[PDB]
């Protein structure tokens, strides 16, 4: 359910601090509005209002219309702006990171075994892996800057 | 760092759809509760003044 992992889910850039603060403030205020308000419809005390009204058939007609149906400021799920953006973000940020993590793990596993293995039989092969490991260090610095 | 960012990007992109869905669903519940409380307060004020 993560304040511990939700605030550190972004990258090294500080541009996501404004978007993460707006989503956390709207989510906390939405839960407090539903808990402070009553989860019932309406009381409509018509047992003591019909006999105490001055005009005849005044409180009885207003109680039948208020207990039926009325209008509210609601909307439907037709304007799914964030639903279409969530699927497109997974193909450019989540799916693209899978190929980068697979190439980084395969290059690091081959460089660890070549650095510990001799100097004529398994050397020329270790020199080729050392060139890819040296280029990986420059690519990692270019991806962070 | 690349493996940690790959798992975090999948959770951050999936949370964008759930964040707007929770706020849109809560807006309809808050508007329906405020409209029902306003009609109950208007009927109770007219009943208390008539009594």
């Amino acid at each position: 359910l993560d304040w511990t992992k939700i605030v550190s889910k972004l990258g090294l850039s500080g541009q996501t601090a404004a978007a993460l603060t707006s989503f956390k403030k709207r989510n906390d205020e939405a839960k407090r509005i539903l808990f402070e308000l009553k989860q019932q419809p309406s009381n409509v005390d018509f047992a003591f209002y019909k006999s105490t009204l001055k005009n005849t058939a005044i409180v009885d007609k207003i109680q039948s219309d208020v207990s039926k149906f009325t209008p509210s400021k609601a909307n439907l799920s037709k304007q799914l702006n964030l639903i279409e953006s969530f699927e497109a973000k997974a193909l450019e940020n989540a799916k693209e990171t899978e190929s980068v993590v697979l190439a980084e793990l395969t290059d690091l596993e081959k460089t660890l075994e070549n650095i510990e293995s001799x100097x004529x039989x398994x050397x020329x092969x270790x020199x080729x892996x050392x060139x890819x490991x040296x280029x990986x260090x420059x690519x990692x610095x270019x991806x962070x800057x | 760092d690349q493996v940690s960012n790959l798992k975090d990007v999948v959770s951050t992109t999936k949370a964008l759809f759930e964040m707007s869905k929770e706020t849109a669903a809560l807006e309809a519940e808050a508007f329906e509760l405020k409209q029902k409380v306003a009609v109950a307060s208007e009927a109770k004020s007219v009943l208390d003044s008539w009594v």
